[PDB]
């Protein structure tokens, strides 16, 4: 039973969401369903008896979903990554990606005090969860054997994240 | 412009009459060039002209001829033998006029009903 | 093309298939005792 | 197109959830199909 | 056999019809649309050559049994295609052949007229009736 | 000939229905201001009750055929009617064209459009494909005078079917299929005018200015 649900949400579901991502932009009023939504794919990654295959449309349903979500509905997300994406551990290579895309595309809505535009502009709480989450990846990444696919996977996350945030961002914590 | 039918009604004679009663004993008229006492399967071929032909109306059933009351607005019957003249010419109407006068009818039993769901 | 997506959308419509895609599915359980119960899928409704 | 045409001319080809006349609907007949399934009454053969 | 062979001049006639209304909107004819038309032509061909030879003579039942059936119709339907692709074969430069093929059908229909005339009165009645159908075809007579 | 159809030609469309063991006939009619939808006439107790045919009056106007009329909608005489021809029908009285129209009102069906009429024939909504009745008559054959039809939308691919419903009679554009009897009644070739032919609307004067009138229009 659950190989046959795997196959239809990987077969019939994920791709037509993923084709569907450009109709997620613009659903601030659907914010808690969206935010629901991800967490469950998200934890289907992370899956066990699934395939190569299935596992690469789960990722790039994740990544096509939240490329075009505005900052403020991946929080949530985020959050979670926090946890995860320091471990370092095989499921990394999409969280790394995510993050670098996320924080490399709008990078003007937390580094500008004036905003990106109608995105508007970030919030202290937001800010410490960026700053947190780099410093747990470099952190990790200082204490690891070197391996070339997760330095190269991993540099640019920690450039996007440092190029976000702002250079003078006191956290009061 | 009203709907009914020209027919011989038993309480009144020569009168117009409702769709619904109009059955062909009632409404069945013919032309006849003179006083004097089948279904071809196409166009036929023309015997009444209009203007030239001077027609008289009489009823298939009872056999009377259409004539005026004797006394201009002269009333209409249906008469045993009936006047000399007594003949009918006929003219076609343009499409228009006919064409409005159904509307007119329509119109008419609309409104009626909604100035009486 | 135009003709026959008309006639397929006037055979099918949307209510239905959302309809049926939200049925609910009856999919195995994991038993106090230990043991698995997995629901016949021979006669049962299934993603396919 | 061949295949869309002959079905049409033929409703039945459909099966009685999607016939004109008294049909119910897909999601109807999907819906009867479970009630069938839940009750080994109306699926499985006589006992006999 | 008359009938016979008249009717399946008809269907001939249609589907010939069917193959020009395709290509009237295209501006020329591939390779293999030229082959089936040539095709087409020669079995038209035959046909005209068979329905020649049981009337002429002239056999007066076949004659009449001709004059009584459907060939107006593949006389029309024929003229309207000779007309309306003689103008349009001419157009292009490698299409000659196709255009002689066209032109030799049309001597054929042209030959089975005639041979329809043969000891035809003045004022006859299958003068009378190609007479109409020239008339109801006027357009592409005028054009050929 | 007497047993051709011709363009040109009045006609009324008739269907024949079989209601408590009695063959109920009926004419395919239309209204043109005020309700455009089609109803079906009663013509079989014509005896007692007189038949409107002035609404139930259509003219053959065109009869083309599938490739041609496809070449003419891509595009942008009196001929005889073969079966598998597309035709169209003009209404007499208002002029309008039958039309399949998409909207629906049938709640027993669902794939059941409507059958109207619309004022211009741009499109393929119009246009209608005659075929055979019988295994007797072939595509391609001249349809004859009293020749039972199936008329096929162009544009839905829906037959114009009778439907029967507790008494109540209907016409709309569905995948059933009703046999139609096109009856004949004022052939094209009939170029010639000034005599009394059935169904025109004249004024009977009595001398020269008298006529034959009523006080009012008012019931």
């Amino acid at each position: 039973a659950a190989l046959a649900l795997n196959r239809y949400l990987c077969s019939a579901v994920l791709p037509l969401l993923t084709r569907c991502a450009p109709l997620f932009a613009g659903t601030e009023h659907y914010t808690s369903l969206i935010d629901s939504t991800l967490q469950t794919i998200y934890r289907l990654s992370k899956g066990r008896s699934l395939t190569k295959a299935q596992r690469d449309t789960i990722e790039e349903c994740l990544l096509a979903i939240c490329n075009h979500l505005r900052p403020s509905m991946l929080q949530q997300l985020l959050r979670r990554l926090v946890f995860d994406v320091p471990q370092l551990n095989e499921y990394c290579k999409m969280p790394l990606k995510l993050l670098t895309n996320h924080y490399e595309q709008c990078w003007k809505y937390y580094c500008l005090p004036s905003g990106w535009g109608s995105y508007g502009l970030a919030v202290e709480e937001e800010l410490h969860l960026t700053e947190k989450l780099f410093w747990g990846i470099f952190d990790s990444l200082s204490h690891k054997k070197y391996d070339p696919d997760l330095f190269r996977m991993a540099l640019p996350c920690l450039s996007a994240i440092a190029g976000a945030l702002p250079p003078d961002y006191l956290d009061t914590r | 412009t009203t709907g009914h039918y020209l027919a011989l009604t038993e309480d009144q004679g020569l009168l117009l009459q409702d769709r619904a009663k109009s059955d062909t004993k009632s409404t069945a008229f013919s032309f006849r060039a003179s006083k004097e006492i089948r279904d071809i399967e196409g166009m036929g071929v023309p015997e009444i002209k209009y203007g030239d032909s001077v027609c008289f109306v009489q009823h298939i059933a009872s056999g009377l001829w259409v004539t005026y009351k004797a006394q201009l607005k002269r009333k209409v019957i249906l008469h045993q033998e009936g006047h000399m003249d007594d003949g009918l010419t006929l003219q076609r109407c343009q499409r228009e006029e006919s064409q409005a006068a159904r509307i007119i009818r329509n119109t008419t039993a609309l409104f009626s009903q909604f100035v009486s769901t | 093309a135009i003709r026959i997506r008309s006639i397929l959308r006037s055979l099918v419509p949307t209510e239905d298939l959302v309809g049926i895609i939200s049925i609910p599915l009856k999919l195995p359980s994991l038993n106090k005792d230990g043991s698995i119960s997995e629901p016949d899928m021979a006669a049962n409704f299934c993603p396919d | 197109s061949v295949v869309v045409k002959l079905l049409i001319r033929r409703p039945e080809c459909f099966g009685p959830a999607l016939r004109g006349e008294g049909g119910n609907g897909l999601l109807a007949a999907m819906q009867g199909a479970i009630k069938i399934s839940e009750n080994p009454a109306l699926d499985l053969p006589s006992q006999g | 056999v008359i009938i016979s062979t008249v009717d399946y001049l008809l269907r001939l006639q249609e589907s010939i019809s069917d193959f020009y209304w395709y290509y009237s909107g295209k501006d020329i004819i591939d390779e293999s649309g030229q082959h089936n038309f040539s095709k087409a032509l020669a079995v038209t061909k035959q046909i005209f050559n068979s329905l020649t030879e049981y009337i002429q003579g002239p056999c007066i039942g076949n004659q009449q049994s001709l004059a009584h059936s459907r060939l107006w119709d593949a006389v029309v339907g024929f003229l309207h295609v000779f007309a309306n692709m003689q103008m349009k074969l001419s157009q292009d430069s490698s299409q000659i052949e196709l255009l002689k093929e066209l032109l030799d059908l049309l001597q054929d229909m042209v030959v089975m007229l005639l041979s329809l005339l043969e000891g035809n009165v003045v004022n006859g009645t299958i003068g009378k009736q190609m007479v109409d159908t020239l008339v109801e075809s006027s357009t592409n007579v005028e054009m050929i | 000939e007497i047993q051709f159809l011709r363009t040109e030609d009045e006609v009324v469309l008739q269907c024949i229905a079989n209601i408590h063991k009695e063959q109920r006939k009926f004419c395919l009619a239309a209204e043109g201001l005020g309700n455009r939808l089609c109803f079906l006439e009663p013509t079989s107790e014509a005896k007692y009750v007189p038949p409107d045919l002035c609404v139930c009056n259509f003219v053959l106007e065109q009869s083309l055929s599938v490739r041609a009329l496809q070449e003419m909608l891509a595009n942008t005489g009196h001929r005889t009617l073969l079966y598998g021809h597309a035709i169209l029908l003009r209404h007499s009285f208002s002029g309008m064209y039958l039309t399949c129209l998409t909207t629906s009102r049938s709640q027993t069906d669902k794939l059941a459009f409507d059958v109207g009429l619309r004022e211009n024939a741009t499109g393929e909504a119009c246009w209608w494909t005659i075929h055979p009745a019988s295994k007797q008559r072939s595509e391609g054959e001249k349809v004859r005078i009293g020749d039972d039809l199936i008329l096929v939308s162009v544009s839905s691919e829906r037959y114009l079917h009778l439907s029967v419903s507790n008494g109540n009679v209907q016409v709309d554009a569905s995948f059933m299929q009703t046999l139609w009897n096109v009856h004949p009644t004022c052939s094209g070739s009939s170029i010639e005018e000034g005599y009394l032919l059935g169904g025109h609307v004249v004024r009977l004067f009595h001398g020269h200015d008298e006529c034959l009138t009523i006080p009012s229009t008012d019931q």
